[PDB]
């Protein structure tokens, strides 16, 4: 693995007592216990030392193995910087008797998090006696994301209704801040070689768009094979993504990709009046849900603790799991099966609610449950039937 | 007007500064004969030192080396000692030094080419047994079989592969500053490779049915690398011979795995336009 | 975790102890005997190790580099400096048709002696009318001269000695870079990467000799985008205006011809000019449209504020985007702003003579309609008075 080879020691230590001998000692060897020899074996432990800092300077400036400050130091030199830290944002409603003057320092509330006004308020209520504010989380990082439509004010004002609302949609786009690793992994990405990177750009770019949470390619299901037998590859762009912490369970109506996809590719599409470049043509889709039911079995042996984490860890994978992608038994087990250890007697089932159809599904003869293109496997409901064991 | 010179952006105007003379000496100039004779000057000076130090004598032996020359009439003292000195670190920042900074830059490493191409996640496409359909019906490594076609890993030489790894590092490096996608650019960037591309088409184009290139053979040596500080690099063939190497008869009489590695990136970087053809040409040695 | 280079002091201590602690076996290092000496060669024998280290170290820095190791690992790159450049401009000649022509033309306008640079037909045409591009022979600033007469440095059988250039415009010229100007632009395009956006190639075109103003196919333009059997536009054209130089701004087709096949190469779709691969483009010039306006009543106000109106007006025209309609709401809002929303302003749009002029309409509500290649170019601007007040 060393970049710096080194010969092996015995050809080192002989070319140093050969040197001595030749310069010092006028071309007769070391005596096996004196003076020369202890200080010929002292100059080779100096050259180990000074093989590896001369090794160590060179691996100080890789970006793979730099320490976490130079890192930085050599990403700031292209172009590439950390994230920082965002704040959750928003609109609210608020109404009230025309006439009455307003405040700058209001602050707001909905589920213990506390909002305040992000823009110029106006001097004081309009005519109509309705006004709508920008607001940003008082605190940053993800805790700012909540699924609420109604608040209170936490300062109250004369002549201002004690209570208000927020716009249909809700509050969302707080992040925390980015770390060392994941800004390593970025950075290499950036330097490394990658056919299409029109694809990664877009990908990237479209994670800017507020709410979004994840960006998802196409998945194994969406390949197609023509009349010929033979797989076809399409010169157009497109991928999923996901609204977690805005839809019930992620997935958005038609009409909000409508508006991603315009901004991004433009309209008409491919002329250069959205992000894309010049003769770009692509399509931003969406996904349907499907319903599954889990269950977990020989899990009463445990004890309680690992009980609890394997239900959880089950229970992040589905959720997370991209669309368009089958949903097999032995992934399941596997993670479970990780924890409790290999000697355990773990197994798992899955089934439909109800066990009726749906569209979009298929069981295969293995238990797997096959799912169609444009079709997402969201969760459902989690649990372990009981029996009675260690009595 | 001025001559235009190709370049990242296209073609620019290139042109040339006064010299300054303002340049630190670099690992060349460090000379193992007189930096051993230098550190005569760090002992002290009086009656117990001028003649020893009035005496240094050094000649270089068989391997280089400098070493002190004993006369017939030489008296031991520390001087000896201190042109050792001087002769063990000309040697160990050779040894050690030297190489870290050689090995630093992608248009100087020698040593770590293989762990450079690691760095960049490059994969051969002629390689998989599951290639895209689109690169032909037959590679220049697959002979057919009664079970579809088969490819052959070759094992080059050590010469002719450190040359090509070379030659490969310095064309990606120039391709991750970005550029726009015309054919002056994408000659710049692969030449190091001694490729060029050229399209078949010489009428107007831009309605027939299909776009062809194919490439050239700019010249028949890669320029090899050079480990020293000073010198020219020894060029190396660029071409294997079936027949030498012992490879099964249906591959083609001569391999030039610099233009398969330049085939490869070209077709990634045109992938969006959908009527992209590659018609590739046999072509020897002059 | 980072380890850095060790101070003097703490270095010696290091080399003392661990030599007597191995050779010596614990014993002090008394001053001024052979250990002595020994110990503290081998210290600066240390030191020049680091020192040399952290000079080198420094070389592969760009940001201090010094200016021979600077245009090196950055030639490698594909950036190098930039020569003097050449100033350009635009000629005229006149003579009787059918004279035979040559490839070394040479004008000496004043003190100073341009030469042609693009192909001159072998004959003079029929017209007796010949528009050439013209770069000076000695490069720099002081070829940005604006004159208008000039004379054929050696005279042509059957070609008149007195040329003309359009504008007198000359520019272009500049001078070489230095070292520290070259250092910025190139540690800034490190983190610089083009993308082929529309304002890229809309940035391009300016850059030839003389050009003002670009803009996209008006609003009565049917574009095509296809040009060929596939999926996704290819396609792409646009006007340029030479507002400074030329009558109107508009130029002739002997020179939009030129710069189509510079941007776009020579055969086209195959990349051969500054446009991407695949991609072909067709830039265009429009005709002029000559239009005459009469304002209604400016004759009360204040002749300060009447000259702001019709200055305003003027330019505005001026800069119009060719193949789009110039209607009179946008000259309304001009009087208003000035001339206050109280005044009795008015303003009416007519031909001159009244006659009829290829590609011009006009609707029911008054504005001017333009259809595709063509222009609105004011050509009298007059105040007319039919009323009475004050």
């Amino acid at each position: 693995a060393c970049t710096i080879q080194r010969p092996e020691p015995q050809a080192l230590r002989d070319k140093i007592a050969t040197r001595f001998s030749t310069n010092v000692l006028g071309g007769a060897e070391i005596i096996p216990e004196s003076n020369e020899f202890y200080v010929v074996t002292l100059e080779y432990a100096m050259q180990e030392e000074f093989f590896a800092f001369a090794e160590q300077m060179w691996r100080e400036q890789d970006p793979r193995y730099a320490c976490c400050e130079n890192l930085v130091k050599m990403a700031a030199r292209r172009g590439v910087y950390p994230k920082p830290a965002q704040f959750a944002q928003g609109y609210v409603r608020m109404t009230g008797v025309p006439g009455s003057a307003l405040n700058q320092n209001l602050r707001f509330q909905f589920e213990n998090q506390t909002y305040e006004a992000a823009s110029v308020v106006p001097d004081q209520l309009p005519a109509t006696g309705v006004l709508v504010l920008r607001v940003s989380a008082v605190t940053p990082g993800p805790s700012g994301n909540i699924r609420v439509t109604e608040g209170s004010l936490v300062t109250p004002v004369p002549g201002i209704s004690s209570a208000v609302t927020a716009y249909g949609g809700n509050f969302c786009g707080g992040d925390d801040a980015e770390e060392c690793e994941p800004f390593r992994t970025r950075y290499l990405q950036r330097l490394q070689y990658e056919p299409r990177l029109t694809v990664e750009w877009l990908k990237s770019k479209a994670m800017e768009w507020p709410c979004v949470t994840d960006v998802f390619d196409l998945g194994p299901n969406c390949c197609s094979v023509n009349a010929l037998g033979e797989v076809e590859c399409p010169n157009n762009i497109e991928f999923y993504v996901l609204f977690r912490d805005t839809f019930d369970c992620g997935l958005a109506p038609q009409c909000v990709v409508d508006e991603i996809t315009d901004w991004l590719f433009g309209s008409p599409q491919g002329l250069g009046q959205g992000e894309a470049e010049f003769g770009i043509c692509g399509k931003v889709r969406t996904a349907t849900a499907v319903n599954l039911d889990i269950y977990l079995n020989g899990l009463s042996c445990a004890t309680p603790a690992q009980a609890r984490v394997v239900e959880q860890r089950i229970t992040d994978f589905i959720n997370r799991h991209p669309p368009s992608t089958n949903l097999t038994v032995e992934q399941l087990r596997f993670i479970g099966l990780q924890v409790l250890g290999s000697s355990f007697a773990f197994d798992v089932a899955i089934r439909s609610p109800g066990d009726a159809s749906q569209s979009g599904l298929r069981f295969n003869a293995c238990g797997d449950a096959e799912i169609d293109c444009d079709y997402k496997a969201c969760l459902n409901s989690v649990q372990v039937i009981n029996n009675n064991v260690t009595t | 007007m001025n001559v235009l010179v190709p370049g990242i952006d296209g073609m620019v105007s290139a042109g040339k500064f006064e010299y300054s003379g303002c340049c630190p000496p670099d690992f060349a100039d460090m000379d193992e004969c007189t930096l051993a004779t230098s550190y005569v000057g760090l002992l002290p000076s009086g009656p117990l030192w001028d003649r020893a130090k009035y005496e240094a004598i050094t000649t270089i032996t068989a391997t280089g080396n400098c070493a002190a020359c004993w006369t017939e009439d030489h008296c031991p003292t520390l001087v000896d000692y201190a042109v050792n000195v001087g002769a063990r670190l000309a040697s160990v920042i050779d040894m050690t030094l030297w190489p870290a900074v050689r090995e630093s830059d992608p248009f100087t490493a020698v040593t770590s080419t293989a762990d450079w191409l690691e760095r960049f996640k490059w994969v051969n496409c002629f390689e998989t047994s599951c290639r895209s359909k689109a690169l032909g019906e037959i590679t220049p490594i697959e002979y057919m079989t009664e079970c579809g076609p088969v490819y052959v890993a070759i094992n080059y030489p050590p010469s002719i592969k450190q040359a090509f790894e070379s030659a490969l590092i310095k064309s990606l490096e120039r391709l991750s500053m970005g550029i726009i996608k015309n054919l002056a650019s994408i000659n710049f960037v692969i030449e190091p490779l001694k490729v060029r591309v050229v399209p078949l088409d010489t009428t107007n184009a831009c309605e027939n049915e299909t776009l062809c290139v194919t490439f050239e053979k700019t010249s028949d040596f890669f320029d090899g690398v050079n480990q020293n500080p000073c010198g020219i690099p020894s060029p190396v063939a660029a071409y294997i011979d079936r027949d030498v190497m012992q490879l099964p008869s249906e591959l083609p009489k001569y391999i030039w795995p610099g233009h398969m590695a330049a085939e490869c990136v070209v077709r990634s970087l045109l992938s969006h336009v959908s009527r992209f053809c590659v018609v590739r040409t046999d072509q020897t040695p002059d």
